[PDB]
């Protein structure tokens, strides 16, 4: 039901399985808990928002909002997004 | 992959429910994309088009893809108008990140941001009608 | 309405969603469900404000304008029954920055 994702700096992120299974990288790392030696909490907290965003709006007629990204985190997020395939 | 030349008037409403400047794009009888005046973020516009004509919608500044009535291509199909609801898709987190990054940085300076070289080629692969028409023109 | 929250305590952080009409005590069940710890023995806050078990989260001020999938609202969580610990939430890692862009 829920799984745990942990940042390079130890913070834990508890999220639904399904939400998490949105990343094939994560999908594969559970086949429970997963440590990410290379993503800090400020990046992985956005990932998770993106999971919750993706799941809320995928398959929806009422207008969808822009997922926002600060300028400071864009580069770390790009690299995570690339790694996590999502 | 072109418009059908039916000559049957057909009246459309483009409603832009996106926060972008929308660029509607009509596919011409020989398949060539043809751009029409751009539609602001809240805003709407009645359009005379024609049965069987093809349209697709893109962000006017940067060509990001947008959806119309949920699919990728709109075809004017009663009793007055047909509704083309233009929405953001759920981008991928990667595409999204590309967008911000492209939007924040003169494309000359990609070389100089510290990231894997598979990412530089990704940033410089700007979305574009022609390419997408080739993904589309194969399914 | 769904309401999209981030339940936060220490280095622990839970992403969940709930109705605007759900009660604080019901959020507490959800946590119990997850962190294996019962409604008494935990307290919830908005910012610093201590929340009343019987109120709606929409009265506690988590609303749809406010707690959005892509920018969820935070709920502070505290433990011990037996004298209760004080509300501590570890901040997140700082981004570097920037450069050569603006
Ligand atoms: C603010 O301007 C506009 O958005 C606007 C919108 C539509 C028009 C006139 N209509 C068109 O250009 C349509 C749209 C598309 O169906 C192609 N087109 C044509 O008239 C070309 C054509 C000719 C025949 C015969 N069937 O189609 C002129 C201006």
């Amino acid at each position: 039901m829920y799984v745990k994702l942990i940042s390079s700096d130890g913070h834990e992120f508890i999220v639904k399985r399904e939400h998490a299974l949105t990343s094939g990288t994560i999908k594969a790392m559970l086949s429970n808990e997963v440590n990410f030696r290379e993503i800090p909490s400020h990046v992985l907290s956005k990932v998770c928002m993106y999971f919750t965003y993706k799941v809320r709006y995928t398959n929806s007629s009422t207008e969808i909002p822009e997922f926002p990204i600060a300028p400071e985190i864009a580069l770390e997020l790009l690299m995570a997004a690339n790694f996590l395939d999502c | 992959l072109r418009s059908v030349n039916s000559r049957e008037p057909s009246q459309v409403i483009f409603c832009n429910r996106s926060p972008r400047v929308v660029l509607p794009v009509w596919l011409n009888f020989d398949g060539e994309p043809q751009p029409y005046p751009t539609l602001p973020p809240g805003t709407g516009r009645r359009i005379h088009s024609y049965r069987g004509h093809l349209w697709l919608f893109r962000d006017a500044g940067t060509h990001d893809g947008l959806l119309v009535n949920q699919t990728e291509l709109f075809v004017p199909s009663d009793g007055q108008p047909i509704f083309a609801n233009i929405t953001l898709p759920v981008y991928t987190l990667k595409e999204r990140c590309l967008q911000v990054v492209r939007s924040l940085v003169k494309p000359e300076n990609y070389r100089r941001l510290d990231i894997v070289r598979s990412l530089y080629e990704d940033l410089e692969d700007h979305p574009n009608v022609q390419k997408d028409l080739e993904r589309l023109t194969q399914e | 309405m769904d309401v999209f929250l981030m339940i936060r305590r220490h280095k622990t952080t839970i992403f969940t969603d709930a109705k605007e009409s759900s009660t604080v005590f019901e959020l507490k069940r959800i946590v119990e469900g997850i962190l294996k710890r019962p409604p008494d023995e935990q307290r919830l806050y908005k910012d610093d404000q201590l929340l009343d078990d019987g109120k709606t989260l929409g009265e506690c001020g988590f609303t749809s304008q406010t707690a959005r999938p892509q920018a969820p609202a935070t709920v502070g969580l505290a433990f011990r029954a037996d004298t209760f610990e004080a509300l501590c939430i570890e901040p997140f890692s700082s981004p570097p920055e920037l450069p050569d862009v603006m």
